[PDB]
């Protein structure tokens, strides 16, 4: 029964490495999502300062 | 030491080796980033001696030896007067005086072994007599540091 | 020797390797969220300095 | 349970798992180096091997600095007493074991260098203090200031001082002296010269094999310098005493830790090779499995490491058939060549208790291998006394004792020859073959020759004779079909030689014919080479039996000649001449008899060689030699 579970453990190690590769891919995509979600914040402070400059 | 020994025996995960290698550079450069004269003057002025990564190097005492010499070696006479004054008031076989006696014996051994002109300050001040008696007491690591400090001044006497 | 001990040992080893793989897998996004928030705060301060 | 890992090729994993199962093991499952996250090809195993090499170099430097010998033994199991103390049952830590040895060696090197420098400085100042104090006298007259110049120095020979005084007196005028002082080894010299020629005297004194300077000690800033030299020599003795006590306490406190650290570094270095982190180990042992073993069964499983399996902590035949009949056939046939066997049993039994002390004595190369095989020399030495006591039946003349001892080795070797064929026929269990034809022609010829030798000793009345018997009947037989027996054979009536020749001639086709029937449920050349090799070995195996009776009769004649030639001369000339001549003749006779018995015991390896090659060829290698000593041990 070792010859049937040996390939299941060998594929289970590759799936376990693939899960960490998927988590590293999501962690790598989280920086691009943070930069894309952070690059738009300058327009609200620029328009908020322009509203305070237009009010003055 | 755990980061340096753990840096050689890395794991399968790259995040552990990148975290240990990233923390080892900031931990090693954190103590090396400070000045030896401000650390030695702050530790000697604060009256608290302790070991560090840059305190066991002979280059710090050799670099601060010329800057410390301003009153005929008054800085080394103040450190030897702090070690001998700690030896008289607050006698050995104590927890507090053992660290300052060991660090003052290592720094006095490195400063005495660095230049041969600091031996006159120890004989003029009077801390050279307590260095020979401090070796025969307990704390044999501090007795080995005082044995190296007495061997450094004893090496310049006879060649 | 027997196949039941190898089947139980491989069955425990596969579940332990899978649970260790997922439990070691969650920390990448668990630190990546705080890293993305720190990068967004740094970019927001970098834009707010020139805006001010 | 204790996690164990083994590495070997993927060809004998079924045979390697049987030894671990018989020695204690459960949950044997085959795996690879790409399943778990703790066994794969990584550089961490090479870095741990480099850290184990640096820890081995630090342990070698600490062992060399400790003044102790290098530790060894290969202690890896926990069943023994010293293996449990020299090997921890917990996990392996390379950094914690490396830092505890590097931290001790880093202080031990500075303590040894400071102790050697303080001892050299204290020996120099103490050596120069007595020279300065002795030279100052020849009361303060020369060490406190004067108008004359003195030259003090130590020298190991007065001839160099006489030649330097003759050269200085001949080449520089009367500017020398003549002084001699005994010292502790060197001699104190006393030279005097002018105060304006001290620079020229340094080159001639240094070039004359001497160190005659103005001042021996390096303390001359006051009057006198011996007071400061007595203080420096009074503090250097205390600093050298404290450094010697701290160095002795450090080496005595670190010697056992380094000795256990070497044994832990052996298994820690073996764990890196068991991890398979190198590309060369992947193309050598492709099979790597794991199993569960208990703590109590880990000692018995770690005692025997199988044939090629690597039993990790916390010629591979085991049962048959390599050395089964060699344990009885080896010492019994080897002891027949050697009562003379009492000295071999006493010398063999004397090394039992003294094996540990005799292991480190370093005396001889054959005595060490005899001390390792104590059970073989004890069994063969004990069995040699029985057959040796019978020869040295009786023997009083020539051609009387050799007629029975010559025919005794044929019947003695025939039982081992039939036992080797029965042991070879028992193995491999149509499903059997290649052994029914063997021992049929030699069993008939040698069976009728042994039967004629057995019936020859009963031939009384006259229908008997001793020409020789044995070889004479077999030599006369097989050359005459019409005859019956010549001589001393069973006369019933003539058909014994016809049945023996028919059974020996019928074994020719049955040998090669029985190979394909026994092989099944390139064989031609193997059957022809096995037929010619069996035909040559059948005559060579029976022909090689003469060395036991030859060496036995030669040793018995060589012992009885000296004993019969010394016993009569020992008892003659009564008085002091009988005690002195009997003591010297008995001492020289026993001294030559011990060397003759050691020469026969050293020359008795023909049964081990012929039993190792010829007996091992038809039975199945060096597995029977280790299997014979391992049989009596277990």
């Amino acid at each position: 029964s070792q010859k049937n579970g040996i390939a299941t453990l060998l594929q289970a190690e590759k799936e376990a490495h693939e899960i960490v590769s998927k988590a590293r891919k999501y962690r790598q995509d989280k920086l691009k999502q943070a930069k894309t979600d952070a690059a738009k914040e300058i327009d609200s402070y620029k328009i908020q300062k322009d509203k305070e400059l237009k009010e003055f | 030491p755990t980061v340096q020994s753990l840096s050689e025996r890395k794991y399968s995960d790259e995040e552990l080796r990148q975290d240990i290698s990233n923390l080892k550079e900031i931990l090693e450069n954190e103590y090396q980033e400070l000045t030896s004269f401000d650390e030695y003057v702050a530790e000697l002025d604060s009256k608290l001696l302790c070991w560090s990564p840059p305190h066991v190097d002979n280059g710090f005492w050799s670099d601060n030896i010329d800057e410390f010499k301003k009153d005929n070696y008054k800085i080394f006479r103040q450190l030897i007067e702090l070690l001998q004054a700690k030896v008289r008031n607050g006698d050995v076989n104590a927890k507090q005086e053992k660290i300052i006696i060991q660090v003052a014996l290592n720094d006095i051994t490195h400063v005495v072994e660095l230049l041969p002109e600091s031996i006159d300050v120890l004989d003029k001040t009077g801390g050279k007599a307590d260095i020979m008696e401090l070796l025969n007491h307990s704390d044999s690591r501090v007795k080995y540091e005082a044995l190296k400090a007495t061997q450094a001044i004893i090496g310049y006497t006879f060649k | 020797l027997t196949p039941n001990q190898v089947n139980d040992e491989l069955n425990k080893m596969q579940a332990f390797i899978r649970k260790e793989a997922e439990e070691k897998a969650k920390e990448i996004q668990l630190k990546a969220d705080q890293e993305y928030e720190i990068e967004k705060t740094n970019i927001v301060r970098n834009e707010t300095n020139n805006i001010d | 349970m204790a996690l164990v890992q083994f590495y070997i090729p993927q060809e004998i994993s079924r045979d390697s798992a049987y030894t671990l199962g018989q020695l204690g093991l459960v949950q044997f499952r085959d795996l690879n180096s790409k399943v778990r996250a703790f066994q794969r090809t990584f550089v961490n195993e090479i870095r741990r091997l480099d850290n184990v090499e640096r820890q081995y170099r630090y342990f070698y430097s600490l062992l060399k600095k400790h003044d102790i010998k290098l530790y060894e033994g290969d202690t890896d199991k926990y069943l023994d007493g010293s293996g449990e103390l020299y090997v921890p049952p917990s996990g392996s830590v390379i950094d914690d074991y490396v830092r505890n040895a590097s931290y001790l060696e880093e202080r031990l090197i500075q303590m040894e260098d400071a102790t050697d420098q303080i001892e050299v400085q204290k020996n120099d100042l103490e050596q120069y203090r007595f020279i300065l104090q002795s030279g100052d006298e020849f009361n303060i007259a020369a060490a406190i200031g004067a108008s004359v110049n003195y030259v003090t120095g130590v020298i190991a020979r007065d001839k160099v001082a006489t030649l330097e005084q003759i050269l200085w007196r001949v080449l520089r005028g009367n500017l020398f002296f003549k002084t001699v002082e005994i010292e502790q080894k060197n001699a104190f010299i006393v030279f005097s010269h002018g105060d304006l020629i001290i620079k020229r005297i340094r080159k001639i004194a240094e070039s004359l094999d001497a160190n005659l300077y103005d001042v021996d000690s390096s303390n001359e800033g006051r009057s006198q310098q011996l007071a400061k030299v007595n203080k420096n020599l009074s503090d250097l003795y205390t600093v050298l005493k404290t450094t010697s006590t701290t160095l002795e306490s450090e080496l005595y406190a670190i010697a056992k830790e380094l000795d256990s650290w070497f044994q832990d570094v052996t298994r820690e270095k073996a764990i890196f090779e068991i991890l398979n982190k190198s590309n060369y180990d992947t193309n050598r042992k492709i099979l790597i499995a794991e199993g569960w073993i208990p703590r109590d069964e880990l000692a018995t499983l770690q005692a025997r490491l199988g044939e090629m399996i690597a039993r990790l902590g916390i010629a591979q035949y085991r049962e048959i058939n390599a050395g089964l009949p060699t344990i009885v056939t080896f010492p019994f046939m080897f002891a027949i060549m050697f009562g003379h066997g009492f000295l071999m049993t006493l010398a063999a039994l004397s090394l039992v208790l003294n094996e540990k002390k005799i292991n480190k004595m370093k005396r001889g190369e054959i005595f060490d291998m005899a001390f390792t095989g104590r059970y073989i020399i004890l069994l063969m030495g004990v069995f040699s006394m029985y057959t040796g006591f019978l020869y040295n039946g009786t023997e009083n003349a020539l051609l009387f004792s050799n007629s029975y001892k010559m025919k005794l080795s044929i019947l003695m070797g025939f039982i081992h020859m039939t036992y080797s064929y029965f042991f070879s026929l028992a193995n491999h269990l149509d499903i059997i073959g290649n052994f029914i034809p063997g021992l049929l022609f030699m069993q008939g010829i040698f069976g009728y020759l042994s039967v004629c030798i057995v019936y020859k000793w009963a031939v009384d009345w006259v229908k008997d004779g001793k020409p020789a018997p044995g070889l004479l009947n077999m030599l006369i037989n097989m050359f005459l079909s019409p005859g019956t027996i010549d001589d001393e054979l069973y006369p019933h009536q003539a058909k014994v030689q016809v049945f023996l020749l028919l059974m020996a001639l019928v074994c020719i086709p049955w040998l090669l014919l029985v190979k394909p029937l026994h092989f099944k449920f390139d064989i031609m050349i193997h059957q022809v080479i096995h037929t010619i090799e069996f035909c040559l070995n059948c005559v060579s195996h029976t022909a090689s039996y003469l060395r036991l009776w030859a060496l036995s009769l030669a040793h018995a004649q060589l012992s009885s000649v000296l004993w019969t030639m010394t016993i009569q001369i020992a008892f003659g000339f009564r008085g002091f001449v009988g005690v002195f001549m009997t003591v010297a003749l008995f001492a020289m006779w026993f001294a030559l008899t011990c060397a003759v018995l050691v020469l026969m015991e050293g020359t008795s390896a023909m049964l081990h060689s012929l039993r190792l090659h010829w007996v091992e060829s038809m039975s199945k290698p060096y597995e029977p030699f280790a299997f014979e000593y391992k049989d009596m041990e277990v």
